[PDB]
């Protein structure tokens, strides 16, 4: 449970998404600097601007992987394995920050697709974000 | 609770805002994305279908009044847990819900709202109606006898 | 997720546990209705509380899972499917929940072997109980 | 809700219990747990093995007066908000602390109380305890922001 139609609305979701999923990362950020403002230590560095090319080239990257990560629902464990220990781990960012940068997307993600944008969805969505997390927190674990 | 420069914002956009289906919505999604708190409503029948669960007239009715109840919150919110006192009562009472759901559920209206709102509910206004929930999560379970 | 000192760990505690493990439950389960109450609920068959014959009955039930659960550290979903869904799709067990019998048993641990419970063992043993913990709760995630 | 009094007629339990061993136990078994809490004790050192992350001169000390800080706080409930909205000013203004961590701490604390004393340790002694933390660092989030 990585579970199949989960994974299939997830990349369908996506998937109506494309080259905006850049747009939302950082959307994404814009974002967790004002809604959960403790997040924002982390980014010290960082002309947080308001809308700021730090933020930006960073909201790039954080969905290009998304963006695979949608791409291959078997195999984050090997799949990030880079990055869960970034994170985890040498980062380490509070689990307790995860849930809140997830929540910022969904916003985010639901702000810009209404249409398609159903509990189920919504639901697929939360519960990927949800499969992120936990992989990028193993240190953890 | 927050600029008057703040209160001045949520007090404007709360009103476009439409009770009876941002709660529906609300209380709709929560519905199947928590399905835990699906426990607290044998209350209504039908949540073992997304279609069902949300449009099933009594998880609607629930949000209709789960929502301006709230958002009747602020007026006052203000003073107190006052307010919502009272609804504590009833939430440790005989439900006996996570001050955790008061907390997701105030998290699913900001995806409502976003998406309803959208491109409006700003990280500015998301920023403020978070601070609301934050309150209004909180004072609920603060309450606890 | 478990590090491979982690199942070693888990491991002389666990072994040291004993047959000890079925008073072990009981204290927890009789720990968490005391100390977390909301979770009582989830309880009406039995009185519940207090030494009770409900309750060293289900505390053996909780302490079993678990001898299993570890038992075969390399490998708990297909050890608990069977479990871990009717908590999570029949009782619908909110996940909060999970984290207070952790607690609960860990106060539980750390009260009978703390010559034995080590900066080190609570670690491995906390990681351990997120783990038979995350694997409940799938059902969803 | 102290009860009166189960309630410090139970912290009688309080002293003793005491300083620099379980302070110094409580802020080196969280210390090795969520590993994440470090980033922020940086003042000080080695954290590099439970070992002197459990030596730490720096940690050692600051359990105390952490546990001294409080611990102390057993003395009035009344209005615990008061005793230390001082320090959630520095959780909160300075180093902007989860309120996540705060009952971290206390649940490390219910534990390293468990682990001290024993049987001396009840589902009464714990859950009477088991509710300090619980205001205890809520007070804390009361603020902060
Ligand atoms: C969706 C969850 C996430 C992804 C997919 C995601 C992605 C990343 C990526 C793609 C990078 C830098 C890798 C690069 O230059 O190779 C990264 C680094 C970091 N991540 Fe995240 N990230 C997550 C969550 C978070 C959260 C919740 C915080 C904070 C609160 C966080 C804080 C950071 C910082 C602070 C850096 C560092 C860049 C430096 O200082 O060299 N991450 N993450
Ligand atoms: C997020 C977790 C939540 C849960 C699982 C919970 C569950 C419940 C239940 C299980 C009842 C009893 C319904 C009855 O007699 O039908 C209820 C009534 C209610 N809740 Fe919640 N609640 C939640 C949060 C909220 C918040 C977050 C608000 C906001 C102000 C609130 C507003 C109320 C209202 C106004 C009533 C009773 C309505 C009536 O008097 O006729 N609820 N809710
Ligand atoms: C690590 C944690 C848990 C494990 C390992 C454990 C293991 C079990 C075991 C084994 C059963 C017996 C199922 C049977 O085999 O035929 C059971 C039933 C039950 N479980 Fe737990 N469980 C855990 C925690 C929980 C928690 C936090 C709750 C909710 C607050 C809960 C609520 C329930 C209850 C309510 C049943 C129902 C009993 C009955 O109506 O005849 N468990 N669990
Ligand atoms: C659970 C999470 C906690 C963490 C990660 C955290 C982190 C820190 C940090 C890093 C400092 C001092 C850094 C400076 O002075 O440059 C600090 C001081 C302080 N902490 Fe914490 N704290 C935790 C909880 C607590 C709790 C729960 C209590 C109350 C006991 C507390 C009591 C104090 C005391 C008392 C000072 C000293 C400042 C005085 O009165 O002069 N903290 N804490």
């Amino acid at each position: 449970v990585l579970s199949a139609a989960n994974k299939s609305n997830v990349k369908a979701a996506w998937g109506k998404v494309g080259g905006n999923a850049p747009a939302y990362g950082a959307q994404a950020l814009q974002r967790m600097f004002l809604s959960f403002p403790t997040t924002k230590t982390y980014f010290p560095h960082f002309d947080l601007s308001h809308g700021s090319a730090q933020q930006k080239a960073h909201g790039q990257k954080v969905a290009n992987a998304l963006t695979k990560a949608q791409g291959h629902l078997n195999d984050l464990p090997g799949t990030l394995s880079n990055l869960s220990n970034l994170h985890a781990h040498k980062l380490r960012v509070n689990p307790v920050n995860f849930k809140l940068l997830s929540h910022s997307l969904l916003v985010t993600l639901a702000s810009h697709l209404p249409t398609n944008f159903t509990p189920a969805v919504h639901a697929n969505l939360n519960k990927f974000l949800a499969n992120d997390s936990t992989v990028l927190t193993s240190k953890y674990r | 609770m927050l600029t008057a420069e703040e209160k001045a914002a949520v007090t404007g956009f709360w009103g476009k805002v439409d009770v009876d289906v941002v709660g529906a919505q609300a209380l709709g999604r929560l519905l199947v994305v928590y399905p835990w708190t699906q426990r607290f409503f044998q209350h209504f029948g039908n949540l073992s279908s997304a279609g069902a669960v949300m449009n099933n007239p009594k998880v609607k009715a629930h949000g209709k009044r789960v929502l301006d109840a709230f958002t009747q919150g602020l007026k006052h919110l203000d003073d107190l847990k006052g307010a919502f006192a009272q609804l504590s009562g009833l939430h440790c009472n005989k439900l006996h819900v996570n001050p955790q759901n008061f907390r997701l559920l105030g998290n699913v209206l900001a995806l409502v709202v976003a998406r309803n709102f959208g491109g409006q509910f700003t990280p500015n206004v998301q920023a403020l109606f978070q601070k609301v929930v934050a309150g209004v999560a909180n004072a609920l379970a603060h309450k606890y006898h």
